[PDB]
């Protein structure tokens, strides 16, 4: 309950994924997403590629975008 | 559970009169009385 | 397990042969007896609390004698090898349902009017080869079949690599699919497997079973995915559990019919038969016939049963004792 | 010293009488009276 | 597919101005517990004398036909895969059986009935426990039977027993059969609470997710969470002994904790099925093959018991096979998907939306769908599926399989009262008590597609 | 404890132990008196060891 | 372990953020002792003025 994450991951043939955690680092920002995300059942198909720390002072920023493509199915 | 109370003259038989009683035996859930350790205790 | 009868059968544990009906001493010995004129042939056994003798053979009035050895009593368990269809598809088409429905004939039943139907089923992918598919196939079969808590255990699902071709590796729904790493998977054997047993209260049967397909599309036409076939048996489920059930029939025509009926108030007779032994089994039919109108036969039968280990030597010297103590000429095995 | 109902006590006996209401099934007809209309 | 929480549940171990309402508010962000009992009050009450095991008669069927074990030419030789045909020219052979179930002068039938049928020659030389005939053929055979149609595994009939119209002699013989029983076990149950109308230790504070961010009731919530242990034990129960009868588990006074099984491990030992993913090309086949040998062709409603999510999941599934129905095309007039509504904003106005709840297969199978709201459960069901929901609402099941004249489940209860309670003061400790059961007849009149997922 | 299977009870407000048992205890004070011992004669086999 | 298991639970199943709920809690026919507990909620307060 320190910091909070924003991750960009990729489930594993079924498409892409945005999520945002509140854990102390990013091995425990993994952790929740694989435990209580809604692959809960077929965790072995995130694979988490970018995790990042939401730092304020900006106050406006982009943290994640990650669009599916007609080329890519 | 008290048994079922709902039922014709001829399906309360012996047996069933007998599990009425057995309920009274494992036994006061009144909300206009003390306890009866409290009238025991005025007595 | 209950048994037909011609007339009345006798079975005696022949568990060591002794020269003469002094040395009986522990239970389960037995001599040959006989004459020196060589017309009447009885066993003499020692039964639990004293020596019983079996009936009077006449030599003369035999019609066979001949013994069965452990492995032709022995059940095969019988194995069905699944492929796919090499004439619709060597590989699997993408994006299909492949369900293959396993067919019980006599489950929780004496009969065929008793079925029984698990399933098993994959949906096929792209890059989905035939060893993949073979992997695939029997997680899914396994999950539904071999899981813990079901009645009784029905099949059993073994995969062959095309490397090894003559050792399975065995699949159960705890198998997970990273422990089978192996890439070239080329059937799925399937095989049934031993029921449950308790002597004289549930005899030794078994649910056979045929795998059935259910069609698929692979250029418009609905075909069938698979063959499956029938190997030769590789698995045998030894002779011990026959036995044991045969000794509980049968004595009760020496001993009591009321095998344990109202419980405390009963008779226990000791049964020598060990189910987790083998046995060879020798059957000895003959007859009586009376005076001079009661011409009937009354064909009764005497059983002899006994230990082997290999090669049968408890059964080749009782055969042995028979043959120079009777004089006939039972065949050696 | 010392340092719960049971059958007997002093040589009396244990009598425990049990007084309920069940639910009686029962039927409300209504008929005609054959001299007036009522 | 995505999520957002809306609440969070922390312990309060981790942590007057006047009111607007009095009685507290539930929002609509925090989900409930879900009472089992509707589930349970679905099955009857069958009242038993004490706490005894109890069996009952399982009544079975008699139409046997016999598996062959080998089959031997006349020399004694047994018959291979590669041998040639057996008993050319009305030569006698041998054929070997498990039991002695047919008689002499008998016509018994292979796996191809009626063209090549076998006259049993005599009694059945017996051979350990198996029997061995001697057979010829009944057909006017002149080519033999071949070796495929003489293997292991084959199945023999009873036809009949022909004899001659002159002098004939005795054959044939008749039959008999036996039943089965089984039984089923008990489970006992207890709670207690240390305490009075005032909470205790195990708190948990509900935080809802927003943007500016009285006195507990002990016996009702004693009453409460005991029950929910009796639905539990009657649900979720499994069974602890070997094959054996020895149990597995054993409690404080070293006595054995005798408990039986649930209705979910009762009910998943026959017609159970774990598939990877849902289509109507299993559930018609899974359904048609047990109503093709066990059930009448009026006889065929199958109603399926699920949950939410797997109703649109079974509309979903639907609306794709009729997607594949290119000679039918639906038109409005008949479905009607969209309904002509009176409304203020027009004249002619509509409305649209449909669902499928329905399939009727071949040959009479007709397939309900009833929604149980205790498979959305958020506590018991931790497994999230990606479509949304528990993972445990996509599971269905198919309870009253026929009509069968009689209850196939029930709750199990003592006569009289198998509830006990208990209060010790010195420590003010409350204890409840209580015995139970279920028990399930037929286990294999109870169909169930569970998810994959939920297994190993 | 919860149950009293001797006087037929489910229930108790004030239980005695968490155990679901019932004990049953009794206890008698008793004795004896011989007035006069002269009033009375004994012959006793000297086998006993008296 | 209880349900008759006896191959054991996998190390899979017994991981970091893997969740655990109550089922119930059974004693023997004989000479049981206690078991279970029961659990409770407190509310939070929404705010809002004139
Ligand atoms: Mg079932």
């Amino acid at each position: 309950a320190m910091q909070l994450w924003v991750m960009e991951y990729e489930v594993t043939g079924i498409g892409k994924g945005c999520a945002m955690c509140k854990a102390i680092n990013p091995q425990q920002a993994e952790m929740l997403l694989k435990s209580n995300g809604i692959y809960n059942g077929s965790s072995y198909l995130y694979k988490v590629t970018r995790i990042e720390q939401v730092i304020v002072p900006p106050c406006n920023g982009l943290m994640a975008e990650q669009v599916v493509t007609y080329k890519d199915v | 559970n008290f048994p079922r109370q709902m039922l014709p003259f001829s399906k309360k038989t012996k047996q069933w009169r007998k599990d009425c009683l057995l309920w009274a035996n494992q036994k006061n859930y009144s909300l206009v009385r003390k306890s009866v350790i409290h009238k025991k205790i005025n007595y | 397990m209950v048994i037909s009868i011609n007339q009345v059968r006798q079975l005696y544990v022949a568990k060591a042969l002794k020269a003469n009906t002094a040395a009986l001493t522990t239970a389960g010995d037995i001599v040959p007896k006989a004459d020196t004129a060589k017309t009447t042939l009885y066993f003499q056994s020692m039964s639990p609390a004293g020596i019983v003798a079996s009936d009077k053979i006449n030599l003369k009035h035999v019609l066979y004698a001949k013994a069965t050895p452990s492995e032709a009593l022995a059940h095969k368990l019988v194995r069905y090898s699944v492929t796919l269809d090499a004439d619709v598809s060597a590989t699997p088409v993408a994006g299909q349902n492949y369900i293959l429905r396993l067919a019980f004939r006599q489950y929780i039943g004496l009969s065929e009017e008793d079925q029984y139907f698990k399933y098993g089923e994959v949906i096929a992918r792209s890059g989905m080869t035939a060893s993949d598919f073979y992997k695939k196939m029997a997680i899914s079969l396994a999950k539904n079949l071999e899981n813990k808590t079901e009645s009784t255990p029905l099949v059993n699902i073994y995969l062959i690599s095309a490397a090894a071709a003559s050792t399975d590796v065995p699949v159960t729904s705890a198998t997970k699919e990273s422990d089978l790493t192996a890439t070239d998977y080329n059937q799925i054997i399937i095989e049934e497997t031993e029921q449950p047993w308790v002597l004289g209260m549930m005899p030794q049967a078994f649910i056979p079973f045929t795998p059935q397909f259910l069609t698929i599309t692979v250029d418009g036409e609905d075909r069938l995915w698979g063959v499956a076939t029938v190997v030769t048996p590789t698995k045998t489920v030894p002779d011990g559990h026959l036995i044991a059930d045969l000794e509980y029939f049968c004595m009760g025509a020496r001993g009591d019919i009321y095998r344990g009926m109202g419980y405390p108030n009963i008779i226990k007779t000791t049964y020598l038969v060990d189910p987790g032994a083998v046995y060879d089994v020798l059957d000895i039919h003959y007859f009586y016939t009376g005076s001079n109108e009661s011409v009937q036969k009354s064909e009764k039968t005497i059983t002899l049963v006994a230990v082997d280990d290999g090669s049968h030597t408890a059964m080749n010297a009782l055969i042995g004792a028979i043959n120079t103590a009777s004089g006939l000429t039972i065949a050696t095995l | 010293f010392f340092d719960l109902l049971p059958y007997d006590l002093a040589g009396n006996l244990r009598v425990l009488r049990l007084y309920w209401k069940s639910k009686r099934k029962i039927l409300k007809v209504k008929s005609y009276d054959p001299e007036t209309g009522e | 597919a995505g999520k957002l929480g809306k609440f969070q549940m922390l312990g309060f171990q981790h942590w007057a101005p006047q009111k607007a309402t009095n009685l507290m508010v539930q929002l609509l962000a925090f989900y409930r517990g879900k009472s089992l009992d509707t589930f349970l009050n679905s099955f009857p009450t069958r009242e038993f004398e004490d706490d005894n095991e109890y069996y009952w008669d399982v009544i079975g069927s008699s139409r046997r036909n016999i598996p062959l074990v080998e089959a031997r030419d006349e020399n004694g030789v047994v018959v291979a895969a590669n041998a040639a045909n057996v008993g050319v020219g009305t030569s006698p052979f041998y054929l070997v059986f498990p039991e002695d179930w047919f008689a002499d002068g008998e016509v018994i039938v292979g796996n191809l009935n009626q063209v090549y049928p076998f006259r049993i020659l005599g009694d059945a030389r017996m051979e350990g426990t198996n029997a061995v005939y001697k057979v010829e053929l009944m057909g006017g055979n002149t080519q033999g039977v071949p070796a495929e149609r003489l293997q292991q595994g084959e199945r023999f009939s009873i036809e009949f027993a022909p004899v001659e119209k002159e002098l004939s002699r005795k054959v044939g013989d008749v039959r008999f059969t036996s039943p089965v029983s089984m039984r089923n076990e008990w489970t006992t149950i207890r709670i207690q609470h240390k305490v009075g109308n005032k909470l205790n230790k195990k708190l948990a504070m509900g935080i809802p997710m927003v943007r500016n961010l009285w006195m507990h009731y002990v016996d009702w919530e004693v009453e409460l969470q005991f029950d929910e242990y009796k639905n539990n034990a009657m649900a979720w129960g499994t069974s602890n002994r070997n094959l054996n009868g020895e149990y597995m588990n054993f409690g404080k006074s070293g006595n054995a904790i005798k408990t039986g099984a649930g209705i979910f491990e009762q009910t998943e030992v026959a017609n159970t099925m774990y598939y990877n993913t849902f289509s109507l090309k299993l559930l018609e086949d899974a359904l048609y093959e047990l109503s093709a040998s066990k059930l009448a062709m009026d006889d065929r409603l199958f109603v399926i018991k699920t949950g939410e999510r797997g109703a649109i999941q079974f509309h979903k599934e639907v609306l794709k096979t009729v997607s594949g129905w290119t000679t039918f095309v639906l038109d409005n007039n008949s479905t009607r998907v969209v309904e002509k509504v009176q409304s203020r904003l027009h004249s002619n106005a509509l409305s649209a939306g449909f669902q499928f709840v329905e399939y009727k297969a071949p040959n009479g199978v007709r397939v309900r769908l009833d929604v149980d709201p205790f498979y959305d459960d958020p506590v018991r069901n931790k497994i999230l599926h990606p479509m949304g929901g528990v993972a445990f609402s996509y599971r269905y099941d198919i309870w009253y399989i026929g009509t069968m004249d009689q209850p196939n489940i029930f709750k199990c209860k003592i006569k009289g009262d198998n509830e006990y309670r208990g209060y010790q003061w010195g420590s003010a400790v409350i204890h409840r008590m209580a015995t139970l059961g279920v028990c399930v007849l037929d286990p294999t009149r109870t169909m169930s597609l569970i998810p994959a997922i939920l297994q190993g | 404890g919860i149950r009293n299977p001797f006087t037929g009870q489910k229930g108790n407000p004030y239980m005695s132990f968490d155990e679901d048992s019932a004990v049953i205890h009794r206890m008698a004070t008793l004795g004896v008196c011989v007035l006069d011992p002269t009033r009375t004669m004994s012959l006793i086999p000297a086998i006993l060891q008296g």
